[PDB]
This record gives C-alpha cells, sequence and structure tokens, in this order.
RNA sequence: GGAGGGGAGUGAAAGAGUACCUGAAACCGUGCGCUUACAAUCCGUCAGAGCCCUCGACGUGUCGUGGGGUGAUGGCGUGCCU
RNA sequence: UGCAUCCGGUGAAGCCGCCGAGUGAUCGAGUGGUGGAGGGUGUGGGAGUGAGAAUGCAGGCAUGAGUAGCGAUUAGGCAAGU
RNA sequence: GGCACGCGAGCUGGGUUUAGAACGUCGUGAGACAGUUCGGUCUCUAUCCGCCGCGCGCGUCAGAAGCUUGAGGAAACCUGUC
C-alpha cells in the first residue's frame, strides 16, 4: 500500500451534484494538474475543491513529510450536507419550498513512485 | 462598417451607437481598455475608421469625427497625435488580445489596445 | 403538461449522466521564468502578462 | 480570508469535539467482482453456458452428499387493495 | 407485572452481518462488529399487543430537474481604488 | 362515406348548457316552457409512447481517407382552349 494523506471540508455551500461535476474532472490526476485544471475551470464550485486538494497536498508534505512531486489525487467526492428549508411565495397565495443544499468534500492524496 | 447580424449590443440601437461612441472615446484616451470580447469585435471597425478620418486630417474629417466622438479633448488628442503617429500605416491600427473571463457572470473578457510598434 | 409517472432510477441516472464539465485544454508557458498551465486561448494574453496567475 | 481540516494533546473511549449517548430506514456517493449498445422485459420464477470468490480431497489442476455473487440463453408468467 | 431461578463493565439492551433451524406466525443461553447498563427462562396475571392502503397525521427525502423562474414598460460604459 | 358523426393539454364561443332582464303561454304563488330575444372567465413549464429534425457513444476482427453499389423507402402523377 501507498503512504497517504487526507483533508476535509464540512459544510460546504454547494450543492452536492455540483460539486461532483467539477470534481469528476480530477479523479485519478496528479496534484499539479488537477489544482491547474480545476483553477482554469469555467465553475464556482472549483475554488472549494482546490482548496480542499491543495490542504491535503499540504497535509501530505507537512505531516507525513511526503514529497509533494510524487503526489496523485486518488479518492476524492461530495456527499450530502445538512440542508435549510426556505420558502418562496408565489401567485394567487401558494407557498412554495427553496433547499439551500450544503456539502461535504473529501479528498485523499497518495505518494506514488514516478 | 458592417451591421451587426444579430441583436444589438446594449438591447437596442440608440444604447449600441452610444455604446460603441463610449468605447472609441475611452479607447482613444486610454489607450487600451477592457471589456467583453463582442464590445471589443464591434468596437475594432468602428475606432479603425475613426483613425482612419483623423489620419487625412482636414476641417471636413475632424467634423466627421467630432459628429461621432463628442468628446473635445479626445477629438484634440485623436487629431494631433493619434493621426499623425498612424500616418505611414496603411490600416490594422489595434489589436485584440483575449483574456481571462469575468467571475460574475464568466463573460470572455478581451484587451482591446492600439499598436504603438513603429 | 404534468409528468403521469414517477421516472424510474435507471432513466434518471441515464439522463442525468449527460450534463457535465469538459476539461479545457491547458498548454505551458513561460512567465517570469517559472513554468505553468495556461489554456492555448490566453497564450498571448499571458507572455504579455495581462492575466493573473497565482 | 474564514469555514473546515491534518498533525500534537485531554480523555477509559474524539467509531464522545459544545453540528456532541445509542445512530435504523428512506435518499445521495466512492472502490471492487459479474453483466449490458440487433434489442419489445408486472422486471420475477424454473432450467442454465460463462466469469469471480470460498470450504475439502487428491498435485502441479480436477472433482465434490459442496456453498456463494453475477448471470448470456430457453420455457412460463395480465402489480397490490376496495 | 406476582413468584422461582439464571446472565451482565471479564460487556445487557439496541443496531449491522455470517452460519444455521421450525409445519406458520418466527427462532438461535451459535457466533463476528458496533455499543455501554440492564436482560433471559418457567409458571401465572393485565394489555394503549402486531398496519399496506382510511384522496389517513408528524418528521425526513426522492421523480419532474440542475428544468421553469430570477418580479416590467430608463441603459449602462471606461479608468482608478479597496 | 369511415376514422369519439377525426382533429378545443391545436384555435374560435356564433348555437346549445348556470347565475341578470323582457315578451307569449301555464301556475293563486314561489316559479316553469327539447317557445323567443340582449348580455355572459375556454386553465396547464410535455414525464412516457408517437412524429419532425440534430448530435454524442459503440459496432461493422489493425488504424484511417476518397469515390460509390444499392436491398429497402419516400416524393411526384391534375387538366383546358386554340
Amino acid at each position: 500500500e501507498f503512504p497517504s494523506a487526507t483533508a476535509k471540508a464540512r459544510y460546504v455551500r454547494v450543492s452536492a451534484t455540483k460539486a461532483r461535476r467539477v470534481i469528476d474532472l480530477v479523479r485519478g490526476k496528479s496534484v499539479e494538474e488537477a489544482l491547474d485544471i480545476l483553477r482554469w475551470a469555467p465553475q464556482a464550485a472549483s475554488e472549494p475543491v482546490a482548496k480542499v486538494i491543495a490542504s491535503a497536498a499540504a497535509n501530505a508534505q507537512n505531516n507525513e513529510g511526503l514529497d509533494p512531486s510524487t503526489l496523485v489525487v486518488a479518492t476524492v467526492y461530495a456527499d450530502e450536507g445538512p440542508t435549510a428549508k426556505r420558502i418562496r411565495p408565489r401567485a394567487q397565495g401558494r407557498a412554495f419550498r427553496i433547499r439551500k443544499r450544503t456539502s461535504h468534500i473529501t479528498v485523499i492524496v497518495e505518494s506514488r513512485p514516478p | 462598417p458592417k451591421p451587426t447580424k444579430g441583436p444589438r449590443l446594449g438591447g437596442s440601437s440608440s444604447h449600441q451607437s452610444a455604446l460603441l461612441a463610449n468605447l472609441a472615446t475611452s479607447l482613444f484616451e486610454h489607450g487600451r481598455i477592457k471589456t467583453t470580447e463582442p464590445k471589443a469585435r464591434a468596437l475594432r471597425p468602428y475606432a479603425e475608421k475613426l483613425i482612419t478620418h483623423a489620419k487625412k486630417g482636414a476641417l471636413h474629417n475632424r467634423r466627421e469625427v467630432m459628429k461621432k466622438i463628442r468628446d473635445k479633448d479626445v477629438v484634440h488628442t485623436l487629431f494631433a497625435e493619434i493621426g499623425p503617429f498612424y500616418a505611414d500605416r496603411n490600416g490594422g491600427y489595434t489589436r485584440i488580445i483575449k483574456v481571462e473571463n469575468r467571475k460574475g457572470d464568466n463573460a470572455p473578457m478581451a484587451v482591446i489596445e492600439l499598436v504603438r510598434e513603429k | 403538461a404534468v409528468p403521469k409517472r414517477r421516472m424510474s432510477r435507471a432513466n434518471t441516472r441515464s439522463r442525468r449522466a449527460q450534463w457535465k464539465a469538459e476539461a479545457p485544454g491547458l498548454v505551458t508557458v513561460s512567465v517570469a521564468g517559472q513554468q505553468r498551465k495556461v489554456p492555448r486561448r490566453l497564450l498571448k494574453a499571458a507572455r504579455l502578462g495581462l492575466v493573473d496567475l497565482d
């Protein structure tokens, strides 16, 4: 098995599916190419995911003392966080429901040989 | 020049004309402006034809320019430096550089500037 | 018109799979010495230093 | 930037972190094994090739009073309640 | 719950599995994980004792769907700064 | 001639077929008349099949590129005077 380190961003105020759309672009890629892809990705959900990946890479480099050049984004996914309920008043007196969803993003980077 | 194939820029023809005039004024006053890519794409022929009018500097051409620019300081600069500067260049007074997209609405931004090589 | 029936998992997932984002293509650039990735659309802008590069 | 997190600690336990005892189901993911793009399927049931896993015996893979997962293919098959 | 016995921080209940068992509702003083304080058996006593549906109630969450819409009839642009 | 005497999630509301009012007739009366006249809200963001167009993926036993044969299918088929 390979050495690894993980980071987690909980209660990120983005919907889970929108975060997954961005996440599906950086599965199995190295940390640097994933960071560039998220930097040039035209989605607002890319900033939190890039922050999580950078935090995981820093955790791997610092606490375990792993070489950042060998880091690879092995496991990454976004779950569902607590959602808050709002009300949008509508025509003819009816009230509809609005869901303000959040998400948790988990990233596991690991050191792989060149 | 060639009219826009599709709907106008600012949402109406008059607003589009005012927008082009203001953009040309800003470009001549500063030397380079940053705006959405279609705006610069439409601004290129307008500014280049104004510069062409300024190149052959006569009272008739001055009136022709002033009927679109409306700003007298910019007109004076256009007919004093910008005009004579491009005296021996035949076309291609401006250039368009594509830059990073806007953050609020992901609009494609571009920078349009006058050439200063020669 | 309103849906007459609840969509099954298979159809929902199959149609949902088409909502995705494409990865932009990146080429290298040399600015201030260090090499970094920039989309080819912004190559000239990066070379003239018009793009903020963190 | 914060939020949040990774080390380090306190704790018997942080699979007790002031979103906190126990933490089910619906619902949403990630990884692995089988299968699926010539096909008319109340979505199961009975036969069933192949692939993967596992329990014994004998050799080097091959059977067995075996067990599992997925199942190409054939037969049958008009949801529940009032 | 009366009575009589047995188990339990050397880990009860609850929950998630494996391997099995009964003619049925079902069972496992058989075990693995989680959990942390009460349970089993025999014989009687009493039930707020068993839900799948009442256009049933409360909470949570799905399909439609990342879809409609983002609320008038004026219009915003450039440079600089934070 | 058939196909909900085709076709209102395609349109119209002239008639019929609510509530106002009048005439003739019937009923003591409230009222009534397959008798007459004026006026009188036609709601919906397309899930599935269906149809018209357009793409993505894979297949056609190496990967490609030009030019094509065509099984099969569709369109068209009117008529006058001098």
